[PDB]
Formats: structure tokens, C-alpha cells, sequence
């Protein structure tokens, strides 16, 4: 009861899930051939969330793999738990984006989506009841947006009455990978607006900065990054797949955290981060795991949250914890920062606990957050994409694939008309 | 079916109780535990079947000295409802215990002392032990005192305060504290008896023969003479005196309700074997000049009235004679318009002995609680080492800054000026 | 309940606080990994004030170390109970003053004060009940001096009602380090005087006496020094930290000793100093502790205390003692001095009493006096001052980081001032 199949696209939304599903994977306790070796009971009773219970008793994993080429697909299989998942589910083309979205949502990814959209069916019947789909992809370039966005429009015709969330990665300005960032951004954003439900802006950056400082790692790279993002991602969906003391399932979440139509924009949060040094002599107790949480510099998204107010905040507590330990921190937090916080939504706190951690950590607290701050990070883009779209610049590779200069303007206009809405109730 | 609720405030307070609370133990032969293995009735509730809780309050604002008492050998005789704590101090201010920190914890302990006095039912009395020259037993008692009129008013208050010396005390800026907390003092409390460290150490280098006393050995010695004011409720003998009744003898005006208290016979364990207490000697212990609990001159002082508390192997057939051989002697003397001046008390039950303790197992006891003119010179000094310390606005700033107004300091002392020569006015 | 964090600066307060933490850590109990191995109950019940208690039992101290270069930091690590310390509370940069306060205070602190501001409140918030910040640094130079007194000042923003300690090391005649001492004392003075409650200042040259005539030492080095400075601080603390028949905390002691606003800097004292020869035939007996505590050359501050009056006096002594032999030795010292006490403040003198004395020793004696003695120490530094100021020496070093000669005079009329309140009341 209750199924939730996962999408992926991109070479960083890919490679993310590849760790996300190994990491899934140990908390239940499915091994690479698939055959149980756990001994907690309740792993195996909301196993089926994420596994179908195939023959012989070996786990599958309830997923969809997108690619525009195939390069990506040979590395996820030779790693760790890339023989659980299925031959059949993995889908991927011969041609390739270009980092290109114009490229990405018409000519390429149409050809390759009805592969797709008919394997997503399959996956739908076999469950009893879906209640929603998890995607996974990237802004920047043109494979995992372009054919990520044209995906998910049309899931909203056969299944507009299920919940749609997204795992984003956008640009940043210091760490820029390609030149046509804001160009795409902009472009993939629009149809973002109106489709989804929910979504997660991850900015590397951040990412960054966490790791130099809080876990003090001499030498990073995106596998660290990767482990992190995943983390997020189990946190969110732990009430379902563990019994608590008080649950909290994705809709309720969206319930409770989007309260207007257009402004559904989150920014992801982990605690506690502890390198080898402060494992000693940090005191993990909930008041400490609480404070590190609001900081500013611990987020995910590359901004400053405390330019203006949290519209909404809600936050997911791992093992077991006192109640009123747990209820009155938030309080306490909330009563500092009375101006960080909107005064005519008085109480925007939501709690949720699970009995069964994390393996090792004795605690752990997901926050998400919905702020007036992420207008930072698009009103930069927007900026950029300007500068660019005055003089027609890299204009002859979009409109080579039939796209007037009208149409970009239509979008940018919608983006203006998003961001403002921050700025309405600031 | 009598009862009385006794209060501790400050950490002197505190230190004291510990003690009395010990003796009152051992007289009614109850361990530790709480469960002896009738008279008691008055300071211990039976609660439910052998459990011995008693009727007390101690207030602090710091931990240290309450934890004191929750560690040792009495945690089982106490339980934290009873047991008041602070998270700041008085630090050594009137300003701070009253005004600022005084609000919350006070609001606690009325409930509280509410649930404690409504439970028993024959109320005689309160107990208030502090110092005037501490920080929490000058601010905080001072607001208590002042609530506790508006519950109950005609329902008596008695107080056993330590008075400071001039000479030998231990805080820099108690002529301060003193001044203040006085006003609150005349107007509230109905008695309020007075004892010098200073005095008491005298006394306990002389005659006890120990050189090196600290803190509890004086605390044993309050002890005795607090008992020996209950003594008489607790036990019945030929002739009682009741708190309702001392008030009514001791204390003649509204203004003076200051008498002294003394203590005798107090000697060492070999002393006793050689030194014959007759009834006549312990008498005149108590008019002695060397064993008053306070630094005064009984010989320029005039006593109006005195109360004495036999406890022990006594009967009024020889008590006459002492009482007649005082009033023919002139050394001691006596205002014009009292020509009878003393109230005398009997008790059958022997004053008791601490283990391991300083004063020497006795058949007889005394104790003289005298209102008198030696105590109006004890406050010329004070007065003059308070007004020195204001002239140049000495230590003024930390007072200012607690939220104390500049005039107070000329209510508390133009009052007590005023004060000094009531005595006098009455002596004439 | 009631705790207090410890700040540190400067080569020399930083090395201070190196040996008081193991002094205090050995007082308590405390081992190198942090867990706990002592026998006596009542160090555990007040260790709250000076230690976290963190996870698996492992004690951590709770203390902030700034310094303006990494150089002091190393041998902290490396020496004993380094690694008691936590990694998150040590702050350098990289830059250093370069014995000069217009350098320490201004351009080169201020950059990195931002990053303690935000360490200290984490402190504050983890503690129930904050009742005041101890301080460690010196005013001859300019890093311990500059950044200190940078951060002292806005910590009464934040906190204006909590109690502030600052233990300074201020230049001596004889002894110089530095050239440029009368300028950095002149203008580090200034701040201390309005923000600062109580101050002790200690001087190398008396320490040098005291240990060459009492302790009988062969070969001095500065680790005696530190030794025997941090014992005096662990004096100061110890009616909080121990039970005791008459207690006396931090703000009593401010209260008692401060009678007026701008007259509160003390001069420390130590109880007993006795060599190996004097350690059998000396009679530690509380009339001998007395009579040696008095003594003009026994003090830390290296001036003539008999010149003139104690304002005021208190003691804090330890191990038990019977109150008639403590309380009568003041008396009598009084007495015998009667015209080294100011009159019309009569009755000087105030004590406390421990009942847990230091390991080793059977008795001790803290001696915290307020003096008009302190002119001695003050007109020399302003004569050199002048000295120096006359002819506008070493100025291109102060007026290069935008120091107006105005801004020097306006600190040293404040300075003699302050020197000036002292001869009012002698
Ligand atoms: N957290 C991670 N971020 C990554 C990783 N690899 C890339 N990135 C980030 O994602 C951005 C590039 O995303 P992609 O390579 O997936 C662009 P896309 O695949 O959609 O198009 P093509 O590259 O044309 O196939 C870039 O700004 C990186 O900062 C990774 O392994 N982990
Ligand atoms: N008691 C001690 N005193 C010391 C020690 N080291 C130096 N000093 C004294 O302190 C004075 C020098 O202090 P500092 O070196 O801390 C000057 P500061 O660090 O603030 O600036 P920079 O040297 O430019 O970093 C000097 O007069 C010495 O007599 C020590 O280990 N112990
Ligand atoms: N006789 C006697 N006197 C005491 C005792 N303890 C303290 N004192 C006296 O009381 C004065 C100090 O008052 P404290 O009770 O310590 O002060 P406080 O009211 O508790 O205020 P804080 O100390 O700030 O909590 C001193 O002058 C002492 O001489 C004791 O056990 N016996
Ligand atoms: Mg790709
Ligand atoms: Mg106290
Ligand atoms: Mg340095």
C-alpha cells in the first residue's frame, strides 16, 4: 500500500540516485543480489514503498533511468548495487543534448519519452495504489531538464489527482559550469511553476562550503556531495517506510508548507554534520541539533535567509526523543527571531518524529524551509540571463531547433512574475 | 492540636535550622528515616503511618546551601516542595533581594506555605531565621514580612535575627542592609530577638574551653535557646508559657519589641563534675555581663520586663527566693513605672544533649529574654558607621542601579534616629 | 546553573590559560580523552559551571582562544590537556598586529572579532543560566590588547547585565619588552575603564622577586609564572565550584570591593609561597598565613602598597578553619594598620571560606586588595608617555591606520582622570 516510483535524468541527477538507492537499500538491509540479511522486523513492514517483492524473494528497486546518451548507464552498473535494479527499466539514447534545452525538450527527448511513458505505466499498474512520483535531474544543462520537464507535464494528464516532486540542482554564480546556464534556467523554470507540487533548489556552493568547514574533509569530490543530497531525500520520505510517534507522509507535508498556489519553492536542510573531531565533543542532544539547523551558513541553497521571513517551516526528527524537548525548541527558536519570521501566518512550525534512525547516528533532523530569501538566487539568474539576451548571444543554436525570440521573453516574463511574488508578501 | 510554622531564609537561615532541626530529632527520638521506632504533634505531621515530616520553609537563592542539606544525612526528612531554590543571588544586597529577583520566588513559596499552613490546624505562631546583615535574609524578608501581614495580621510572627558587631563581622557593606531592612521590621514583626557572633564567640572561648569553635559550634548553641522558647508548648509542666502570652508580658509599647535573649549554664564536660549548679548561680548567670548574647552594657542598661524559662529539676518554693534576691540587689536595676517585672516559667523535661556535642549533659537550664535600654546604645554605632559609609555616596551606585530610589536611604534613616530616642523618652 | 565561559588572547594569556585549564582540570579530576577518574563526589556537584558534560561521558571546556597568528596555537595542541580543548572554539588568523594596538584594534581585529561574535552566543546559548565572561590577554602589545578590548565593548551591547573579569599583565619600569609599551598602555587603558567591572593587574617584575627570595627557585622560567598566576584565578572561582561554611561568588565580591564607579582595579595576591626549605620548618598555622599575605613585598603588583590606604580588602581562604582564629587575624591586622585603612569607611575588611582545599596543599589564601597605591604604577606609565608623545616618536606606525594626535590626548586626559580619582580619596 502506498507505492512511490522513482524517475531519474541527467548525469548528475543519475549519479545522485545510484547512491541514493544504495543508501535506501542499507537502511532496510537488501544486499547486491537482492536476498534479505536484516534482522530488525519492521524493515521488511513498509518494504514494499520501495521494492517490489519479486521471485525468490530478491528485492527490485521501483525505478526509471533517462538518458539522452549512453555513457552515463556503463559506470552505474559496474558500482555498488547497480545488479538490483532491473534490465528492462533502463532507458537511453543514441544522440545526446549538447547542453542545450531547446535541443533537450522538443527535437531529442520527444523521440525518447514515449519509451518512456509507456514503461511508467507498467511500473503504475503493478502497484495497488501510487501516490506520487520522485524525480531527479538538473537545471543547468539541456539532457536532465529539457527531457525531465517535457516528462512531467504529461504525467499530469493521465494522473492529475497524485503528488509531484522534484529534486532540482540550479546554477550557481561562482561555480559555474557552463556559459548557458542562465539561457536554460530560465527556460526550464516555467513549466516548473504551474506542474509541480514541490521542489527541492540544491546549489553546490553551499555544498561546498558545508563540507570544507563543518566536516573539515582535506579532499572532497561530488561522491561526498552525492551522499549528502541522497541523505535529504531518505529523510523526507522515513514516516512512510517507519512507524513514529507522530507521523508525517509527503502530502501533509505539502498540506502544511505550500500555502499559495505559486510559491511552493523549498530549500533542503541536514543535521547534525559532524567531521572526526567534533564526533567527540559535540553534545548531540536536541536543543544542539536544533540551533545548528537555523543557521545560515548550514543550508543548502547559496543564499542569505535572514534578508527576510520563513513563510513556512517544517522539520522531521529521527530515534526516539521527550515531546516536550522536542516542541519547545522550535518555540524558543521561533520566539528569538520574531522578525525572521511572517507575522500573519502566527505558528509556522510543523514537527514530525520516527522511531527507527539512521546506521550509526543516534539522531537526525531534515529541515525544509519556504523563505522570501530564495529571490537571491533568481533575481541573479535573471540578471544574467539579461546581460545575455540583450545582444542575441548563443541565440543560433535555440533557434536553429524553432523557437522565436517572443518565446523567451513569455518565459522570462512568467519568471518575473514568479519572483515578485516573494516580494508581494515580504 | 497546637501547631507553628517555622521559615528559613538566606543561607544563615538555612545553616541554623539544620541544627534545631537535629536536636528537635533527637529530643522526640526519631532517626534520620522519619519513622519513630502526642508532644511532637506541634513542629512533625504524622504522614499516612510513620512518616515525620516537618513544618518548615527554607528559601534560597543560591543552590549551594539547600544541596547541602539533599546530600547529607537529612535528604530523607525533606522533599523538594519544601525545599525553595534561586538561580541568581542576593549578593550580598538588600536592593537585589527585594525589588529585582525578590517577585518570582516569593510567588512559590506563599502557595506553598498556604498548602502547609492550612493543613494543621491550631496555629499559635511563625519562625523567621535570617541576618540583617546578609543579602537574601534582608531583601527577601523584608518583602515576606511585609505579604504575610495581608494573609494573616493578628496571627504572631517572631524572627531570630543575627545581628552585626562592630568590631568582628564578615561583609564590608552591612551597616547598609542593617539600616534598611529595620523599616520594614517596626511596622510588620511582632517580636524580634537579636543575637552578636562576636558575643557568642566570647562566650565560647571562656567557658566551653575551645579555642578553635567555627560555625557550628554557635549553631548548637542557638539550637538550645530556640528550643527553650518552644520548650514550654511541647511539654507540659507545673507553670506554662505560651508565645500568645510571652508577647504579652515581654513587649509593653508598639515601638520597642527588641529584647535579647542569654543562655545558662553552658560549660565543658569535666567542668560539670567539680562546678555545683544551684538554681540561685544559674540566676545570676543569666545577669551576668559576660554572657549576653549581645554586644551591650547591662550596667548602664534599665530592664522594663524578663522572661524566665526553667527546664529541668526545678520547683517555685527557691525560684521565689532567686527572683526576690535579683529584685533587693541594685547592680541590677529597673524602670520606675514597673515595680513587678518578670514572667516565670517551669518545665519537667530535661534539656537534651547532641552526640558528640560541645555543652555538658545538665540537669537545669535557664533562659532570660530581656527588654531593655542596653540595646538602644547597640544602634548609636551602627548609626554613626552607616551615616560615614552615605556622607561620600560609598557603594551607592550598585544600590542605584538594582532599581533602589535615592530617598529610601533617608526614610531608613531619619526613622531609626527618631528610633534611638523613643528609648531614651521612655527611661526618663 | 550559573556558568561561566572563558575567553583568551595574546601569546601570554593564551600560555596563562593553558596551565589554569590543567590546574583546574587537575582540581576536578579531569584526564586528557576528558573522562572523568576521581574519588571525591562533590567534584562532579558544581563541574556544570566550568565543564560541558558531552556525549559518553567526556568533559569539554568552555572556553573561546583568539590570536592574530597561527604561531601560539601549535604548542598548545602538543602540550598536556590540548586535547581537552574542542577544534570548533580555536580562532586565528593570519595577518598579526606586530606590537600595535592602532593596527590590533581597528583593521586587523575587526576582520576577525565577526567570527567570535558568532562562537560566543553558541556558548552562551548552550549554558542554563550565563552569569559572566572571565578574560585573559595583555596590554604591552597590541594583539592581546587591541582584539580584547574590541570585543569587551560590544559584548555589553548583547549582554549589559552579566559581570565582566578582565586579568591583564601591564607594562613594568625595569622589565620592558617592547619599546611602544606607554603608547599601547595609554589608549588599551581607556576602553577598560567605562566597560569593564573588575580588573587584576598583575606586573613580571614583582613575580621575578617573589620567586627568587620565597620559592628559593635556582632556574625561573616563564611556566612558574603562568603557574602561579592561573592559581590566583583558580582562587578567585572557588566558592562556586566547592561548597563551603561562608560562600562568596563573583558578584558579591564586585560589590563589596567597588565602592565607587571608576575605581575598581585590584591587585592580586598568593597564600602560602614556600620553597622545599620552608616547607617543613614554617608553621601553617591561619595567624602566619595573615601576617605574610599583608606584607608589601609579597604582592603581585610591583609597587609600595604602604604609601597609602586600602580602600577596601577581602580574602578567600580554603580547607577548614575555625571562623573566632580567621575572623579575629583581620581584626587585629586592622588595628595594627590603622593608618594604612581609610577612615570614614570603617570595618575594611571581607572573607570567605572553602571547605575543599587545593592536591597538596592543607590551606590557602587569595588576596584581592583595592589601594591607592595604584598611582605608582599609572604616573610612571604616564610620564613615559609624555616622554614619548613630546617629540611625536613612533607615530607614522599609529597615525597610518587613521589615528588623528587629537585621539591620543583625548585618552590620556581620561587616564588622568582616572589617576586624578585615586589622589581625591587618599
Ligand atoms: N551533486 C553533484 N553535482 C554535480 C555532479 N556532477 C555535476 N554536478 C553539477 O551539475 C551541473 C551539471 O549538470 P549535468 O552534467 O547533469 C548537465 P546535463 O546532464 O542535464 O546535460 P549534458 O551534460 O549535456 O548531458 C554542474 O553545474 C555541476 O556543478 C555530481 O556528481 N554531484
Ligand atoms: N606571566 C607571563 N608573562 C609573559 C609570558 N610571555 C610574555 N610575558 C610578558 O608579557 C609581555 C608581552 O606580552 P605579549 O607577547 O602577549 C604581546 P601580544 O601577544 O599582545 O602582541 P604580539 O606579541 O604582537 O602578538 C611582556 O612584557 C612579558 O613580560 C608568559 O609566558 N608568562
Ligand atoms: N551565627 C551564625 N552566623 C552566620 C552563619 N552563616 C552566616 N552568618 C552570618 O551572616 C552574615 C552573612 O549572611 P549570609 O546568610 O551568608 O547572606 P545571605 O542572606 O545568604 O545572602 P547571600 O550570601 O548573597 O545568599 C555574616 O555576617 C555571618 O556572620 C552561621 O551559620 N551562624
Ligand atoms: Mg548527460
Ligand atoms: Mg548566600
Ligand atoms: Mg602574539
Amino acid at each position: 500500500m502506498r507505492e512511490i516510483v522513482h524517475i531519474q535524468a541527467g548525469q548528475c541527477g543519475n549519479q545522485i540516485g545510484a547512491k541514493f538507492w544504495e543508501v535506501i537499500s542499507d537502511e532496510h538491509g537488501i544486499d547486491p543480489t537482492g536476498t534479505y540479511h536484516g534482522d530488525s522486523d519492521l524493515q521488511l513492514d513498509r518494504i514494499s514503498v520501495y521494492y517490489n517483492e519479486a521471485t525468490g524473494g530478491k528485492y527490485v528497486p521501483r525505478a526509471i533511468l533517462v538518458d539522452l546518451e549512453p555513457g552515463t548507464m556503463d559506470s552505474v552498473r559496474s558500482g555498488p548495487f547497480g545488479q538490483i535494479f532491473r534490465p528492462d527499466n533502463f532507458v537511453f539514447g543514441q544522440s545526446g543534448a549538447g547542453n542545450n534545452w531547446a535541443k533537450g525538450h522538443y527535437t531529442e527527448g520527444a523521440e525518447l519519452v514515449d519509451s518512456v511513458l509507456d514503461v511508467v505505466r507498467k511500473e503504475a499498474e503493478s502497484c495497488d495504489c501510487l501516490q506520487g512520483f520522485q524525480l531527479t535531474h538538473s537545471l543547468g544543462g539541456g539532457t536532465g531538464s529539457g527531457m525531465g520537464t517535457l516528462l512531467i507535464s504529461k504525467i499530469r494528464e493521465e494522473y492529475p489527482d497524485r503528488i509531484m516532486n522534484t529534486f532540482s540542482v540550479v546554477p550557481s554564480p561562482k561555480v559555474s559550469d557552463t556559459v548557458v546556464e542562465p539561457y536554460n534556467a530560465t527556460l526550464s523554470v516555467h513549466q516548473l511553476v504551474e506542474n509541480t507540487d514541490e521542489t527541492y533548489c540544491i546549489d553546490n556552493e553551499a555544498l561546498y562550503d558545508i563540507c570544507f568547514r563543518t566536516l573539515k574533509l582535506t579532499t572532497p569530490t561530488y561522491g561526498d556531495l552525492n551522499h549528502l543530497v541522497s541523505a535529504t531525500m531518505s529523510g523526507v520520505t522515513t514516516c512512510l517506510r517507519f512507524p513514529g510517534q507522530l507521523n508525517a507522509d509527503l502530502r501533509k507535508l505539502a498540506v502544511n508548507m505550500v500555502p499559495f498556489p505559486r510559491l511552493h519553492f523549498f530549500m533542503p536542510g541536514f543535521a547534525p554534520l559532524t567531521s572526526r573531531g567534533s564526533q567527540q565533543y559535540r553534545a548531540l542532544t536536541v536543543p544542539e541539533l536544533t540551533q545548528q539547523v537555523f543557521d545560515a551558513k548550514n543550508m543548502m541553497a547559496a543564499c542569505d535567509p535572514r534578508h527576510g521571513r520563513y513563510l513556512t517551516v517544517a522539520a522531521v526528527f529521527r530515534g526516539r526523543m521527550s515531546m516536550k524537548e522536542v516542541d519547545e525548541q522550535m518555540l524558543n527558536v521561533q520566539n528569538k527571531n520574531s522578525s525572521y519570521f511572517v507575522e500573519w501566518i502566527p505558528n509556522n512550525v510543523k514537527t514530525a518524529v520516527c522511531d527507527i534512525p539512521p546506521r550509526g547516528l543516534k539522531m537526525a533532523v531534515t529541515f525544509i524551509g519556504n523563505s522570501t530569501a530564495i529571490q537571491e538566487l533568481f533575481k541573479r539568474i535573471s540578471e544574467q540571463f539579461t546581460a545575455m539576451f540583450r545582444r542575441k548571444a548563443f541565440l543560433h543554436w535555440y533557434t536553429g531547433e524553432g523557437m522565436d525570440e517572443m518565446e523567451f521573453t513569455e518565459a522570462e516574463s512568467n519568471m518575473n512574475d514568479l519572483v515578485s511574488e516573494y516580494q508581494q508578501y515580504q | 492540636m497546637r501547631e507553628c510554622i517555622s521559615i528559613h531564609v538566606g543561607q544563615a537561615g538555612v545553616q541554623i535550622g539544620n541544627a534545631c532541626w537535629e536536636l528537635y530529632c533527637l529530643e522526640h527520638g526519631i532517626q534520620p528515616d522519619g519513622q519513630m521506632p502526642d508532644s511532637f504533634n506541634t513542629f512533625f505531621s504524622e504522614t499516612g503511618a510513620g512518616k515525620h515530616v516537618p513544618r518548615a520553609v527554607f528559601v534560597d537563592l543560591e543552590p549551594t546551601v539547600i544541596d547541602e542539606v539533599r546530600t547529607g544525612t537529612y535528604r530523607q526528612l525533606f522533599h523538594p516542595e519544601q525545599l525553595i531554590t534561586g538561580k541568581e543571588d542576593a549578593a550580598n544586597n538588600y536592593a537585589r533581594g527585594h525589588y529585582t529577583i525578590g517577585k518570582e520566588i516569593i510567588d512559590l513559596v506563599l502557595d506553598r506555605i498556604r498548602k502547609l499552613a492550612d493543613q494543621c490546624t491550631g496555629l499559635q505562631g511563625f519562625l523567621v531565621f535570617h541576618s540583617f546583615g546578609g543579602g537574601t535574609g534582608s531583601g527577601f524578608t523584608s518583602l515576606l514580612m511585609e505579604r504575610l501581614s495581608v494573609d494573616y495580621g493578628k496571627k504572631s510572627k517572631l524572627e531570630f535575627s543575627i545581628y552585626p558587631a562592630p568590631q568582628v563581622s564578615t561583609a564590608v557593606v552591612e551597616p547598609y542592609n542593617s539600616i534598611l531592612t529595620t523599616h520594614t521590621t517596626l511596622e510588620h514583626s511582632d517580636c524580634a530577638f537579636m543575637v552578636d557572633n562576636e558575643a557568642i564567640y566570647d562566650i565560647c572561648r571562656r567557658n566551653l574551653d575551645i579555642e578553635r569553635p567555627t560555625y557550628t559550634n554557635l549553631n548548637r548553641l542557638i539550637s538550645q535557646i530556640v528550643s527553650s522558647i518552644t520548650a514550654s508548648l511541647r511539654f507540659d509542666g507545673a507553670l506554662n508559657v505560651d508565645l500568645t502570652e510571652f508577647q504579652t508580658n515581654l513587649v509593653p509599647y508598639p515601638r520597642i519589641h527588641f529584647p535579647l535573649a542569654t543562655y545558662a549554664p553552658v560549660i565543658s564536660a569535666e567542668k560539670a563534675y567539680h562546678e555545683q549548679l544551684s538554681v540561685a548561680e544559674i540566676t545570676n548567670a543569666c545577669f551576668e555581663p559576660a554572657n549576653q548574647m549581645v554586644k551591650c552594657d547591662p550596667r548602664h542598661g534599665k530592664y522594663m520586663a524578663c522572661c524566665l524559662l526553667y527546664r529541668g529539676d526545678v520547683v517555685p518554693k527557691d525560684v521565689n527566693a532567686a527572683i526576690a534576691t535579683i529584685k533587693t540587689k541594685r547592680s541590677i536595676q529597673f524602670v520606675d513605672w514597673c515595680p513587678t517585672g518578670f514572667k516565670v516559667g517551669i518545665n519537667y523535661q530535661p534539656p537534651t544533649v547532641v552526640p558528640g556535642g560541645d555543652l555538658a549533659k545538665v540537669q537545669r537550664a535557664v533562659c532570660m529574654l530581656s527588654n531593655t535600654t542596653a540595646i538602644a546604645e547597640a544602634w548609636a554605632r551602627l548609626d554613626h558607621k552607616f551615616d560615614l559609609m552615605y556622607a561620600k555616596r560609598a557603594f551607592v551606585h550598585w544600590y542605584v542601579g538594582e532599581g533602589m530610589e535615592e530617598g529610601e536611604f533617608s526614610e531608613a534613616r531619619e526613622d531609626m534616629a527618631a528610633l534611638e530616642k523613643d528609648y531614651e523618652e521612655v527611661g526618663v
